[PDB]
Parts: C-alpha cells; structure tokens; sequence
DNA sequence: TACAAAATTCCATGACA
DNA sequence: ATTGTCATGGAATTTTGTA
DNA sequence: TACAAAATTCCATGACA
DNA sequence: ATTGTCATGGAATTTTGTA
C-alpha cells in the first residue's frame, strides 16, 4: 500500500531517492550499487527476517548478508536485532562475549575466630577406611584445621567442630552451599553456640577462595611426602597441618602460627626475635602486626565488562547442563545490586536468588 | 633467665578413673605453665599409648619446650621418653610423693577437678560430651592474678564466649 | 676451619667487617641489624638449608626465611636455589609460573581437499542407535561432511569416509592421536589412496582446532533445534550439515559452500551476484577470493613467556594424572625446535616425543 | 536465458537390476547438466523410497533447480513429487518412450553403463565396493568439448587423482 | 657521593574448586 | 542473601659494603 | 566541504576439545 | 614429527544521502 507512492516517484522517509524504483513479476524493485533488489512490503518483512535467521540461528551480520541477497529495505539490521531479541533458543543457548567486571578483594577479617571457612576435600584414595578431609581455614590468620572423614556429612562436620571448638568459638562459618553444610542439623549446631553461618553464591567457588586455596596447598604437600610411597594420606595429615601453619607466606612475612599465637612454639628454626619481651609487650607487638598487614586491591577492569544495573535483563547459568541442551536458564531481572559482583534476581519464577555475576550474562538486544 | 612464654611448659596429668562415658575412662590434662590454658583429651587408660595418640593431637597445633608430670608410670617410660627426644621436647619430672607444679597451675589443676566433680553429679554416665563446654569455660575463666583469661593471654585478643 | 681467622678480625671473601664475630656454646656468632645470628661451617650448611626446605618444601623465599631465624651466611639464596634445583619432588610437583609464548596461526590450506581435518564428537544420548558423530572440515573452505556412527572406531571411519572421498580425495587427512586414527588399518586404507596422514601433537586439541571449532557449531545448532523437543539428533545431522555449510562467516564474507563451488545452489536466500558470469568468469572469480581471504597474525607474547632454546630441561604434563601424584614428568632435553611451538624432546627415558609447548614447563633452576 | 551453471539441473536414472551385491541391486545415477559430475548410489529397488533415501544424502551438499528424469513410476510418484517441492525443486519429465537429455549428459550416461560392465564381468558379485572407484574416474575424465573434467568445472581446481 | 652485587620486592601465572 | 586467594621464581628495584 | 545516522569493521570473549 | 579457530554483539570507525 505504502509502496505506491514510491514507484511513481514520490519520496518516503527512508527511501534514498535516486535510486529508481521499478516495477516486475508484481514486486517492488530497486537498482542499487550491490545490484537489483526485491524491497518486499512492510508485512512481509517480519517473515523473511525470520525465515533467514532460522536457517541456522545465526547472529546480526551472518543473518543480514543472507537477507541482503535478495532483499532490501531501510535500517535492516534493526529489524534483524529486533528478532535475534525474541529468538527464545538463540537466548538460552549462546555463548556471553561480555566479561563479568573486576572481582572484589573483601577485607581480611580482623581478629582470629571472627570467621572461619570450611571446605571438604575429596573422595581421595581410601587410607585407613577415611574419604575426605574436612579443611577449615582461620580467615584471619590462614591457620589451619585438618580432621579426616569417611563422608563429606553433616554427622561429620559436627563431630570434628566439636573437637575444634574446644579451642574456640568463631563468630563466622563460611562456607559452600554443599548439601553438608546447608542441612538444618547444622543450623541448629550452630545456633546453640552462638555462630552466625553465611554461604557462598551458589557454584561460586572463588568465595570460599580462602579455603580453596588452603586445600591446593595440602594437596601439593601430600603428593610431594608422598612420592615413591602407595597413597597413605592418613597418618600425614598431622604433619601437614603442622607443616603448612608454620610456613611463612613471603608476602606477609609470617607463619599462620605467628599470627595466631604471636611466638613460634618448639618447631625446627622457630624464631627468637622477642625472646626479651615480656608476654604483654609481645602481644601488643601482635596487635601491630595484624593491622599493619599487606591486603590487595581490586584489578583494573578488563576492556569489556559489564556491571549489574537493578532492573536489567538478566540470565542465570544452567548449573548441571545436560548434554546438548541450553547452557543458559530464561531471562530473569535483577531486584537489587548487593554489591558490584552479587545479584538478587526473580528467576523460574518467581523466587529470589543470590547470585555471583559469573554465572550471569546480559540478555543480548 | 628470660620471661616466661606460651609453650615453654606444658604440666600433664591423668584424671580417673571416672564412671564410663562414651567408652572412656580417663582424662588427660595438658595445662600451659605461662597462660593457663588448658587442653583435655578422653582416654580409655592412663597407657603410654593413650597418652602418645592424644598428645599427637595436642602437637599439630603446637610443641612445648618441656612437659612436666609426676613420675606415673605412663610418663616414666621409655617409649614416651622417645616419643619426646623425637619431637625434641625435653622431659621434667617431680619428686615421688613430692609433686610440684607452678603455683598458677595447681590453682588452675584444681579448679578442674572441682568443675568436673559439679558437672558429673547428675549426668556422670554423660561427661564425654561436655569436656568441650569444660574446656571453653576453664580457658575464658578470670584470674585473680593479671585479670587475664588464659584465652587472652594465649591469642592477645578477647573471645566470642566470656564467662 | 675457616672460621678460625674469623673470630681473630682477619678478613675473608664474602665475611662483611664491621660486625664483631664471636664465640659462644662452641658456635660462631655474630650481631647483624636483624639481631644474633649463628654462622654455620660450610660441611653443615647443605644439610641446615635441606631441612629448612623439607618442612613443607617451600621455595625460595618461604625457605630462606626459615633458615635466616637462626643462622647466617654469605650468599644464602645462592645455596637455598642450589637445592630447590635438586628437590625432585618439587621440580615434579609444583606448577609453571611461566606461560608458553603467543600461538602460531598456520597459513589455511589453498585449494580444496589440500587438507581435511577430521574428529568425533561424544558420545551423545542415543538416538537411533548412534552415539558418536564423525565430523570432517575442509581446511581451505571450511565446508563440513557429518557421519553417524555407533562407535569412534577405525572400522566406522573407513565406511564413512569410503563414502566421502567417492566425492574426491584429499591430500592430508590432519587428526589427533585417539585410537581411532592411529590404528595401523587405519594407516593402510589412507596409503591406499595415497593420502598423507599427519597428527597433532598429543594431548593439544588446539592442533585440530578447525574441526574442535566446528565440533562447537554442530553442538550448538543441535541444541537449538532440540529446545523443548526430546534429543532426536539422527535426523538433524544432514539439516544442520546443510545449515552450517551455507552460512556467511562474518569475516570472510562468504559461506564454506561458496568457497567450495563458487556459486550457491538452490537454497533460501541464495545469493545471485554472478548470474551473467559465464562458469568460466566466475571459476577464476573464485580464485580470486580464495587467495584473498582474510588470514589472522600472532598475537603479542604475554610479559612473562618462555620459548624452547635446543639443551634446554624441560618438563612434560603428566597425561591422566592420578589422584595425588604428580602433575609432572621428570626432567629433558629439548632436541630440535620444529617451530617457537613444537618440540622434540629426549623423553622417559629415552624415546623421541612430538610435544606442545603448551604441555612444557621449564624445569626451574 | 543466462548461462548454463552447476545445480541448474540434475539428470536422474535407475541403473540395473545388476547381480547383488552387498544385498543391492540398483545404481541410482546423478548427473550434473551443466558440469557433468557424476553421483551414484546403491540402492535395494527402483522405488521412490530408494530414491528418496538416496537424494536426500546429496542434498546435504547441493539442491538442484530442477531434476530431469523419465516417466519412471518411482519420479512420477506424487510422495516424489512432495518431496521435491518441499526443498523447492521444480520436477521435469521426458516424454513416454522418446527420453531426452543435454548431448553432454547422454555422452555421459553411455560412459556409465560401459565402465559398469567392463568392472562388472569378472567381479560380478563385488561391484558396491567399487562405486567410489568408478565414481571418482568419470569426474575426473577428460571431455573433448572444453577439456575440463567435471572435477575442474565444479570445484575449479585441479584434482588430486587424474586420469 | 658513586659503584656492582646482593638482598628484597614485584608480580604474572596457575590451580583450588 | 553477599564478596577470590596466594606460592612461586625470574625480573625489577632497592639496599648494602666499601670507597 | 560538512553533517548525523546508517552501514561496516573491529575485536574481546568464550567454547570446542 | 609439527602449527588454534571463529560466531557474536556492543563499540569504533567509515561510508552515505543530502546540502
Ligand atoms: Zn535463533
Ligand atoms: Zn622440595
């Protein structure tokens, strides 16, 4: 209808004159420099956009050089974003080209016992019927607590806290949203002691980064004791954990020990720097010492990030993806920003989850 | 010569035998001669072995320079004589009948038996689970002297249960 | 003995004066800024810095400071990295710190059919019986043929590729070293033809990236037909085959058929710029575009990258490390350097590999 | 009205029966009517299942405009017929009895049938093998008008195995 | 007020999930 | 509802012994 | 001979093993 | 004996219709 006007050479706002618009076989024609093009009506157009992209569901440049074979029209692309934006498939089942922002370097807590972070290993080879070992890392102070276990259980978890809290109570327990941890057994464990538990984004392991990292290091360890030798992992562990909380870390330059106890026990070359200080000016020496400690700072962003606006459209991370299904959940929207790396979004839906942005992309368009 | 430190001396001692709890029948009490602060460890007999097994628990944290103990018959072996010379920890022994501690620590080495006798009556069967709650209250327990818990002295900070 | 005209204030090479030497406990001391240090005899130091190490065989800085609680000497890094050098557990365990330096990107292949590359994808969930999908790309045009089989088997790769070259033959066949092609059967059916079968360094799917690539968009397509349906894929493969090889590549500005026939056949949206070309014209049309294709460079080597001098010690990846055990071979020698990439190593102990740098570590030291 | 090019037109036809092998009894024969590239398939019966079966392994690599073909009951069919306009190709028949082709396709299909036979006496039973074989020779044949094999004028290389 | 070498700090790289 | 971490070993930088 | 917007190119990001 | 690749969609850059 609107294409009337057009072959009688009358303009229409975005229909380049001087181009001469010609009539065959009873559909609009355009001689242009790529060649002569078919300019179908406004209708159509949907249709064929459509059509060209399902061929293989293919992004803005690869679906427009399709349609640009036989067809044009004015402002094209945006007709194409216009249904790459609708294409459910296309959404949940493309890659991200967009890096989440830089990650965040939460201050070091500041009193040994203000928090603790948990994290099984495991299953290992059996030595002497045990499985796993639960870690548990002094946020603070990087000391460290070893106890073998036959199962990452809840059962477990509390018989070796049991023991370890006979030492001290933490304020703080880290950890993963690990099914023994997340049991209401350990809730009630915890709240009859007085200590606050709080968990990781859900498979987010850079949050318990602080355990994860501790559980690289006592696998190292392990290998390299046990070398030659058929896995016995049980009887070393003792060793281990000795091992690793007196080593120094050459950026602190101090021993998980040192900052917890503030003098070295009777270990090999244990230090002897304030052997004339009376208990008292040696602990005040501490309190100076865990103040004054190197903590980094965040990294510059790279190039193409992005960060969570509220309201955005939003899309979670298929957790355990089946094989040859979306690697992506539908679109979702971001509720409030907790901070620039963690989200609350209405999702499938609706319910609120807390998600790290690692495991979100942009919705596209 | 210099002033008394955490881990110079550890002052150990068996209590028992008790009622059964839990299959065990002992306990064995590591008090630090600077701080006070006490550790206790269930075992089934005053044995060498028990003693060697719980202390390897105590010695992952850390070493002591010298143990302390009566002349009991567990302490006086040879096996734990060379469970010591290992770990390099020289070992110290009391006179027979004469035993002598810090004056610090037979305060604190009574208030342990005490605090156990308490809490036994009424649940005797029942006092393996509450040697952890024992051991915290001993540990955040003001004393007389430096108006210290041994907690304090041990960490340099204060703890998340006071008493 | 050396250290008798020490005590006497007589100078020694490496023993700064200026600090008074003592005696005390039948043991050399002197007082340093950082406090009263014991100086060892040169028979003991070896035997002070492996037991400092042996804690947690900590490395260079973690070890020395350590060792500087009690003693001192002259030039004591030196002798700490004289011993991480000799640490086998450590050389064998630790990781790289260094990363290999920036690819390589192989000129693409001229003609058709110079160079098919070539890899199974699975398995999948059944369908129709089959589980596995061999797919073969040609290297120059990126046009892709898909067979279904029930196994990555020799056997199903000759009946597959007995029906593609009734098409025609290649010159190189490039695969990676799974089974399937390294079979001596394998081998024979290839000479038979008279093609050249060549291998990708083990364990480095980078080599046979054109077809990992493709590997990806057969996936990805596969899955987005598959959106609420169940995983009925046997049926899909010619579908998809024929989508992907009649699909623009951005870059290229042309689809992997066009490069094949250098005229499109009749499908959707097919393009008509050389209708009035005689085959002729468009036949040398074409090899005009095929040698003007676009072709990427290396990237810039990262700040900290290593490249394969020949004598240099050098570690391979351990394959399918078990659980525990080293991440590492022992150490050996570079032989030849085929390219900044690709190695000859003197191996265990002692064969000649093909390897990857991307599979090296410079053994430290 | 322009230039004959490759997939204007495919020319069809059922070879055989021939004596079974590999429990195949039929050669459908592709032909390209511009190029004179040669396709073969095996199939079991000269039915539009065969032929469906058949075509839709080379329409993963080309669709043909059209495809010329004789009165035979399995093109005439209209489950063919479906078939082919569903991918959008248009069906063209021949005339009963009086069957034509391009002079370049009858050369060609003569070519067939002849390099059949001579390859057929003496491995009668074992021809299925050989397909590849034979399919590879006819494409890469000299023609006396232009001197191009089909290889050249479809791929516009050379080819890796003359003749 | 200055040098060569040692001692120390910097920091990219990779592995823990 | 919460959040990455840090041993390691060449290289870059700063300090040191001596003048 | 210069403008705003469209059309095109650039290119980091991630997934295939 | 051998070797990374390339769709994708915002951003950056270049071209275009009109003056
Ligand atoms: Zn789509
Ligand atoms: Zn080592």
């Amino acid at each position: 209808a609107e294409l009337d006007q057009l072959l009688q050479g009358h303009y229409i706002k975005g229909y380049p004159k001087q181009y001469t618009y010609f009539l065959e076989d009873g559909k609009v024609k355009v001689s242009r420099p790529e060649g002569v093009k078919i300019i179908p009506p406004q209708s159509d157009r949907q249709k064929i956009v459509l059509q060209a992209h399902n061929l293989a569901h293919t992004g803005r440049e690869a679906t427009l050089l399709k349609i640009a074979n036989l067809y044009w029209w004015p402002n094209m692309r945006k007709d194409v974003v216009k249904q790459l934006g609708r294409c459910q498939q296309c959404l949940i089942t493309n890659a991200s080209n967009k890096a989440s922002g830089p990650i965040l370097r939460p201050d070091r807590p500041q009193k040994p016992f203000d928090k603790f972070f948990i994290d099984y290993i495991g299953p290992l080879p059996p030595s002497q019927g045990y499985l796993y070992v639960l870690v548990v890392v002094d946020g603070m102070t990087g000391f460290t607590w070893l106890y073998p276990t036959k199962a990452p259980s809840t059962s477990a978890t509390v018989k070796s806290l049991n023991v370890l809290t006979s030492i001290a109570i933490p304020k703080v327990i880290h950890s993963d949203q690990g099914a023994a941890f997340t049991s209401s057994t350990f809730a009630e464990w915890a709240k009859e002691r007085g200590i606050h538990l709080e968990f990781s984004t859900p498979y987010h392991p850079q949050s318990s980064g602080k355990v994860e990292r501790k559980n690289s290091d006592i696998k190292r360890l392990l290998t390299k004791l046990l070398v030659g030798r058929p896995t016995k992992w049980y009887d070393l562990l003792p060793v281990v954990q000795l091992a690793l909380n007196n080593t120094y870390s050459p950026v602190l330059k101090y021993t998980p020990h040192q900052l917890l106890f503030g003098i070295d026990s009777n270990t090999p070359f244990a230090n002897q720097d304030t052997l004339d200080l009376t208990r008292e000016e040696e602990l005040s020496l501490l309190q100076e010492i865990r103040t004054s400690l190197y903590h980094p700072s965040t990294p510059p962003a790279s190039s193409r990030s992005w960060s969570p606006v509220v309201g955005q459209l939003v899309q979670e991370r298929v957790a355990r993806p089946a094989s040859l299904r979306p690697r992506w959940h539908k679109p979702s929207t971001v509720l409030k920003v907790l901070n620039p790396r963690t989200v609350v979004i209405l999702d499938h839906l609706g319910n609120n989850r807390t998600v790290s942005i690692d495991n979100l992309k942009p919705t596209s368009h | 010569d210099r002033p008394q430190k955490p881990f110079d001396k550890f002052f150990i001692d068996y209590i028992g035998p008790l009622p059964p709890s839990q299959g065990y029948l002992y306990v064995l009490v590591v008090v630090d001669g600077m701080t006070g602060f006490t550790w206790l460890y269930p075992t089934k007999a005053p044995s060498t072995s028990a003693t060697v097994k719980s202390l390897n628990v105590l010695t992952s944290i850390a070493i002591p320079k010298v143990i302390h103990s009566d002349q009991g018959a567990a302490f006086t072996s040879s096996t734990f004589a060379e469970w010591a010379k290992e770990r390099g920890i020289h070992l110290e022994f009391s006179t027979p009948y004469h035993p002598q501690s810090s004056g610090k620590v037979e305060r604190k080495n009574s208030d342990i038996k005490r605090l156990l006798t308490k809490l036994l009556v009424g649940r005797p069967t029942k006092w393996y689970d509450l040697l952890p709650v024992v051991q915290l209250a001993l540990n955040n327990t003001y004393s007389p002297v430096l108006k210290y818990t041994p907690h304090q002295l041990l960490f340099g900070i204060d703890s998340n249960t006071p008493f």
